[PDB]
């Protein structure tokens, strides 16, 4: 009975979070080259495994300000519902996007032997 | 007189020896080739 | 490998990972226990917004706070929502998780529990890493690839 | 020059690595029971904890030394004074076995006679000095 | 971790909360004296052991012959005539990495170009 | 071997003697978080108090087993990564000349 | 060994040689000799009595 | 033969300098550890590789 009451409930906290987030994103796209409505479009675009997709679908978006090089360079390339789904790994920090591949580089040639 | 020292084992994981007064002593500034190849006086 | 795929390099790459045994001992560079009266209100400074975000979207004065290497962590390749629900899942509901993300540089997953608890959280932190398995069958340790 | 008095001393450190329980414990020669090192401080002189490691620590600011003496005052917490810590050994009859034991069969190298009370617990803290030191591996 | 002990009989001092405040407060049981948490820490682990790197390091660490004399140029002194050990951290995991302790100053320098070690 | 030849030991007393008229600071009244540095100072293994200038004394020590005075096999170490001085007098100690 | 220097894994150090039998050997290349030779003599008493055990 | 003598004393000193190579690679911690490995054990594994390689 209580099911939906906390599935909205979510669904519309995660639009609270794009609604402070798609304003961090935009005065950063603007102090250096509605949104509340863009976000409850895309927090129902993803609406157990829902909070920990929620809660990475929260510190990998809300990635700012170094961390807003590439999160900015995704609100400027990312496509909707067509990058929505996606969980990537590099979806970090523009320096967190290259050092997970520096120890990634040594990952395989330890383990070849 | 201080000419040479008696070294127990234990008294000797603090000093450094030479091989030889000569072979392991001065400094560089031909070459044997059948001799043995032994290592430097660098210390 | 299984029947079919005898040289593809990248299954190996998975069952790899899917068979060493990875411990919480690997993973972890220091685990430390405070004193945070307040379930919400966290006093850590490097923990003062980590909170605020998996927070919003009855519980324990002791804290357990433990930081994280980033390479050690990114070697049997993890996520802090990996451990958070592998830990989670571990004590289940007499133990409560939030941690930092990997986007967060302080590496941290902080702990707390439901008249005495000072000596009590100071039993749980010895399970916690040699006990806890966190990927891989156990005793089977240094997986190595041979073509 | 007299016998070779072959009265061996352990200095044990209880507790493996899971086992938090880092009680330092210690085989008397005659009182067959590994005697955790606070009841020995105490049987000495040294009863108050941080005064029993000092004797260890010979600093004081290595918090990965003192975290390890840490239950061991614990371990001994409920025995304190001389009366007591000479007590749990094998009173009127133990208050003797133990204090010519301690002069006698504990460290009989530096003094066997008596008044060297300082001189051998200040010894058997720098036996469990070097005895964390390999568990912290420095 | 940072613990004091009793400011009267020297004696291990015991977590006890004043849940009222809720305030940390580190007490002697031995008798009755409390003092209150300056550090709201109560223990720290360290699995990953990073104090053992510069273990026996005296100014007269260029008085054992036995340790070779280095080459390299201190950062703050400049001096060519420095002193070198290996990790004194007796760990076997532990990569043969170099400590330079000057003669002139004994300013600690790593040989490092990965882990920089500035303590 | 033929160069080596093994210690019959000597004795403790006239060092210890020594070691006191130099600076050999009291193991029954030493504060151990006082004098940190204090170079601890051992004979046979068993210890008898600490020093504060070790290169000091350690110096002066060499010269009387190089003039005769401190038996000639006895053997004294400092250690520097410790700071420790094990003086031996012990009886079978192996000793070779260089 | 005290011939060396505190810190030394140097290829001489760690006992290797570089000189045959015929232009002779230094007196370390000799001593790291005598170590790992004497190995290869103690190995022999111990498993050609427990193979005699073996054998049995 | 004259100059093979000489040409060995080469191919011992060339293995001498991928002796340093490991050396100075694992003083400043780059040295890329192995499976399994210790990094102290992943320079001595390789070491010897090279001074065996040039023994043979
Ligand atoms: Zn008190
Ligand atoms: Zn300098």
């Amino acid at each position: 009975d209580f099911e939906s009451e906390k599935e909205h409930k979510l669904r519309y906290n995660a639009e609270k979070m794009f609604s402070t987030l798609f304003s961090k994103f935009i005065v950063p796209e603007t102090i250096e080259a509605i949104s509340q409505e863009f976000a409850h479009n895309l927090e129902e675009e993803l609406y157990k495994i829902y909070t920990e997709k929620v809660r990475s679908l929260y510190s990998n978006l809300k990635d700012k300000k170094n961390l807003e090089l590439k999160a900015h360079v995704v609100e400027g390339k990312l496509p909707l519902n067509k990058l929505v789904n996606m969980n990537a790994s590099e979806l970090a920090n523009p320096d967190l996007q290259e050092f997970k591949e520096k120890r990634d580089k040594i990952i395989l040639e330890n383990f070849i032997v | 007189e201080g000419l040479v020292e008696y070294i127990d084992a234990e008294e000797e994981e603090s000093i450094l020896i030479a091989m030889q007064p000569e072979d392991l002593e001065p400094a560089e500034a031909d070459v044997d080739p059948a001799k043995r190849i032994r290592v430097s006086h660098h210390a | 490998l299984e029947p079919g795929h005898a040289a593809d390099q990248e299954q190996a790459k998975l069952i790899r990972s899917a068979i060493e045994h990875t411990t919480l001992k690997s993973v972890t560079i220091a685990s430390e226990i405070y004193y945070d009266p307040d379930p919400r209100s966290t006093v850590i400074p490097e923990d003062e917004e980590i909170i605020q975000l998996h927070f919003s979207l009855q519980q324990s004065p002791w804290l357990l706070r433990l930081e994280l290497d980033r390479a050690a962590m990114n070697d049997k390749d993890l996520t802090m929502g990996q451990v958070g629900e592998r830990i989670k899942q571990t004590f289940k509901n007499d133990l409560f998780v939030i941690w930092s993300e990997d986007n967060d540089e302080k590496l941290i997953i902080r702990c707390r529990v439901v008249a005495e608890e000072d000596h009590m959280l100071k039993k749980i932190e010895n399970t916690m890493l040699e006990n806890i398995t966190l990927r891989g069958v156990e005793n089977i340790e240094r997986v190595v690839m041979m073509k | 020059k007299g016998s070779r008095f072959i009265s061996t001393l352990q200095v044990k450190l209880y507790g493996r690595e899971g086992s938090s329980a880092r009680t330092i414990k210690a085989t008397l020669p005659y009182i067959k029971q590994d005697i955790p090192i606070v009841i020995i401080f105490r049987a000495l002189g040294i009863i108050p904890d941080g005064e029993i490691l000092e004797h260890i620590c010979y600093d004081v600011n290595d918090w990965q030394m003192l975290e390890m003496l840490k239950p061991c005052v614990e371990d001994g917490f409920v025995i304190q004074d001389r009366e007591t810590a000479l007590d749990f050994i094998g009173k009127e009859k133990r208050i003797q076995y133990a204090k010519d034991i301690l002069q006698k069969e504990f460290l009989p190298h530096i003094t066997q006679l008596e008044g060297f009370e300082s001189r051998k617990a200040f010894f058997l803290g720098y036996m469990i000095n070097r005895l964390l030191l390999c568990a912290l591996d420095r | 971790t940072t613990f004091r002990f009793c400011r009267d009989c020297n004696n291990m001092l015991y977590p006890r909360e004043d849940k009222e405040n809720n305030r940390l407060l580190f007490e002697c049981r031995t008798c009755s004296y409390v003092e209150e948490a300056g550090s709201p820490l109560v223990y720290r682990h360290e699995l990953i052991t990073n104090i053992g790197e510069t273990a026996g390091v005296v100014q007269d660490i260029g008085s054992d012959p036995t340790l070779p004399r280095s080459d390299r140029e201190c950062p703050k002194c400049h001096s060519r005539e420095n002193v070198f050990f290996q990790s004194q951290q007796r760990r076997k995991d532990t990569s043969m990495v170099l400590f330079f302790v000057c003669l002139s100053c004994s300013h600690i320098f790593t040989s490092d170009q990965k882990n920089k070690r500035t303590q | 071997s033929l160069m080596s030849c093994i210690s019959v030991g000597t004795d403790p007393m006239p060092i210890i003697t020594f070691l006191s008229e130099w600076g050999m600071e009291p193991l029954e009244d030493y504060v151990p978080h006082q004098s940190p540095d204090a170079t601890r100072v051992f004979v046979n293994g068993v210890w008898h108090g600490v020093h504060r200038n070790p290169a000091r004394l350690m110096e002066t020590l060499r010269t009387l087993r190089r003039k005769g005075d401190i038996n000639p096999e006895v053997s004294m170490i400092r250690d520097i990564r410790e700071k420790e001085l094990k003086i031996f007098t012990d009886a079978g100690r192996v000793y070779r000349p260089l | 060994l005290p011939h060396f220097s505190k810190d030394d894994y140097s290829p001489e150090s760690k006992g290797f040689v570089e000189n045959s039998y015929l232009r002779g050997l230094t007196p370390q290349e000799f001593f790291f000799h005598a170590m790992g030779g004497r190995e290869g003599l103690i190995d022999t008493a111990v498993k050609t009595a427990e193979t005699g055990y073996i054998q049995r | 033969d004259g100059p093979t003598m000489r040409e060995i004393t080469e191919t011992i000193a060339e293995a001498k300098k991928k002796v340093l190579d490991v050396t100075k690679e694992a003083q400043a911690n780059l040295l890329t550890a192995k499976h399994g490995m210790t990094l102290r054990e992943s320079f001595e594994d390789n070491v010897v590789r090279f001074l065996n390689e040039a023994r043979d």
